[PDB]
């Protein structure tokens, strides 16, 4: 029997933005968010609008809505989030 | 000299008490241009002897008289620069290999301090002489052996690493601060700061990841001093490294809060504490592209942390690093003698041993998926620390490699560490660092070349060489071969072209 | 794009020693109209991944290919401008209030310093690209907080004041 106690590891993070992709759901912006991907029968597939910030960044509206409940900073670029489009 | 200064003082008071005030300058000028300027050759001939002898008062009088002469001073400047250069060569090239960085920096500091004191005291602190001293010391610290190496940046980086690492010899914080403040004076003349920057980045990574720093405030002070030495673009990578290592504590706290706020109990079973670093500003790289298999009890934690970093951060792929990864493991299989710190490469084969005492090389290969070189390195490290014993006839690596655990391990240390690759410094990776420095040099030279050509579109070879030397002087000293290779690279990418009328002139594609 | 540049460079050589010198342009131009100008939809789709990861090798090969086609550049101009504007915003923000002026001017200059040093070595200082950089930094310098006023002129005012004041720190 061997038991591991500490695993202090090193992780490298780099920007992985792909074109026309939700940075939170990691899928296409036009499709439903991963929160609304499940229980698609309940979801009307119309409320997942593409919210555009002042930094010309695209998230699903549900995604940025859940994001704003914890922090008021855009995840892609560390600025305060301001809606401009719908 | 004594008679000339005495007679000059007498003539000064004489013309002040006799002539009109408007003629004092003319009387002094004609009392020096026909007194020491006419005999300037003799003074210049005796200048080298009077400088090398380092007689104080005579040198001061000689400096006064040569400052009086319009064209008598530069010869003394050259003599003093040559003397300081020779003194530095004889005070640095005799150093030994037992301790090269510390003693080298100490000798350069002592020579610089003595000469600055002499210049301030018996030379009136002329800026020409200070510039001569700077040029001489620049030639001293860059004592490049012919066409082979340049040991100054490596030595200075090793010096910083030795003084900032948490050592049992004993150095207090304030002594470290004043020693570094004196060190910046030495660093201000390297003319090869790219090599030092890369070596300091490597040593900062080695110090920060393993937690060998004595205090983060010391690292921040050192980085601020480097920033004031060169600029923000010199220390942006280092500052990002230090910022990431500071915010690692907040990230660990956020991860712990996230895994304590989940709907179900994750039960990682390990003391998890991550060191997420920015990929753009750390000198680490995924050069060992060998695929590694995470053990399952760590696979759970890797999956949980991946989900966390995809949730509370966005658009950040998480390139895991394993050859820096390490941690503590327990060994209650043989009676729990102690707890061993171990890298995850060796931890994988340790868990493979935990699966079964009898294990072959093929089983390690299919359980870890890692390449032969890294697996062989881990195996030889384990047998070198006598963690395992080779059951084959020969103890080296072979195709079969059948072996089991060594039950004779009874080390006295209760927290014995089986990894000691904190210094490393293999000549291969140093050559890789040199090659990366050369590539950055080629990028910088190409940037300057294309900028100049876009500015003017017509230059000769000599002017291009001179402007490349001048513009890149704050970074390095480029060679003709490097600039020729860069212009040939721009030729190959159909970006630059020479003039058809003359190969000396160049054009735009 | 590596294999295209191998063919395009060869096609200049092959048409040189085989054809009349008056047809050098027409063969190469129709070469591009079947190899790079017929894959603008493919090249612009993969242009986004090239600029974001700053692959100097592939960005150079994208530039020489897309320079030949008339419409090849204007999508890459918009892509680099979106990258600089993003890369600028990381540098300007997340800055402590103790040293906001010096860190701000350094961060925008560092982004400008690095990207000018990247445009010249890869895009060869194309004035179309330099306008894309200047447009992008104009958005990040004049970036504004929600329901607030732009803090750029006040911040540079303190920086040039801190730099010019009597300071003993070197
Ligand atoms: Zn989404
Ligand atoms: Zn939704
Ligand atoms: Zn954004």
């Amino acid at each position: 029997r061997f038991e591991v106690k500490k695993w202090n590891a090193v992780a490298l993070w780099a920007w992985d933005i792909v074109v026309d992709n939700c940075a939170i759901c990691r899928n296409h912006i036009m499709d439903l968010c991963i929160e609304c991907q499940a229980n698609q029968a309940s979801a009307t597939s119309e409320e997942c609008t593409v919210a555009w910030g002042v930094c010309n960044h695209a998230f699903h509206f549900h995604c940025i809505s859940r994001w704003l409940k914890t922090r008021q900073v855009c995840p892609l670029d560390n600025r305060e989030w301001e809606f401009q489009k719908y | 000299m004594e008679k000339v200064l005495g007679r000059l003082k007498d003539e000064e008071i004489r013309c002040r008490k006799y002539l009109h005030p408007s003629s004092y300058t003319k009387v002094i000028h004609e009392c020096q241009q026909r007194m020491v300027a006419d005999h300037l050759q003799f003074l210049h001939a005796e200048c080298h002897n009077i400088i090398r002898q380092e007689k104080k008062n005579d040198m001061a009088n000689m400096y006064v008289l040569l400052r009086a002469v319009s064209t008598g001073l530069p010869h003394m400047i050259q003599e003093l620069q040559n003397h300081i250069h020779d003194e530095g060569l004889r005070a640095t090239s005799n150093l030994t290999q037992e301790n090269m960085p510390t003693l080298f920096v100490e000798s350069v500091l002592e020579v610089h301090g003595k000469f600055v004191q002499l210049i301030n005291t018996v030379l009136n602190g002329d800026q020409h002489f200070m510039s001569a001293l700077d040029k001489a010391l620049t030639s001293v610290v860059n004592y490049r052996e012919p066409k082979s190496v340049c040991k100054a940046p490596e030595l200075l980086a090793k010096y910083c690493d030795n003084l900032l690492k948490k050592s049992a010899k004993g150095m207090t914080e304030n002594e470290v601060e004043d020693r570094l403040t004196s060190f910046i004076t030495v660093f201000k003349y390297i003319d090869d700061k790219d090599v030092f920057q890369k070596f300091y980045a490597r040593m900062l990574a080695k110090r920060l990841i393993h937690g060998l720093s004595m205090s983060m405030d010391s690292e921040e002070a050192m980085i601020n001093k480097l920033k004031q030495a060169c600029g923000y673009e010199f220390t942006s990578k280092l500052h990002r490294m230090y910022t990431d290592m500071s915010v690692s504590a907040d990230l660990n706290n956020k991860f712990n809060n996230f895994i304590k706020n989940q709907d179900t109990v994750i039960d990682l079973g390990i003391s998890f504490q991550i060191y997420v670093l920015q990929a753009g500003a750390w000198p680490l790289t995924q050069a060992p592209s060998s695929t590694f298999a995470i053990p399952q009890e760590l696979e759970k934690s890797v999956q949980m942390f991946e989900l966390f970093y995809s949730q509370h951060f966005s658009g950040r792929k998480l390139t895991w690093l394993h050859y820096l990864c390490t941690g503590e493991v327990k060994m209650n299989y043989l009676g729990k003698p102690y707890v061993a710190m171990v890298t995850t490469y060796q931890m994988a084969v340790l868990l493979a041993f935990n699966n079964s005492e009898t294990v072959s090389y093929k089983e390690l290969q299919d359980s870890t998926q890692m390449n032969e070189k890294e697996l062989t390195k881990t195996i030889k490290s384990l047998l070198d620390v006598k963690m395992i014993n080779h059951d084959s006839e020969k103890e080296d690596i072979d195709a079969e490699s059948s072996f089991s655990l060594n039950m004779n391990f009874s080390s006295k240390r209760t927290k014995f560490k089986i990894t000691t690759s904190m210094q490393k410094d293999t000549p291969q990776e140093m050559e890789q660092t040199r090659s990366a420095v050369d590539e950055d040099r080629k990028m910088y030279l190409q940037a300057a070349i294309v900028r100049i050509m876009k500015a003017r579109k017509v230059l000769r070879h000599n002017a291009l060489i001179q402007e490349v030397i001048s513009q890149s002087r704050a970074r390095f000293n480029p060679s003709i071969s490097m600039i020729k290779k860069c212009i040939e690279v721009l030729i190959d990418k159909q970006y630059i072209e020479r003039s058809q009328a003359s190969a000396d002139e160049y054009s735009y594609v």
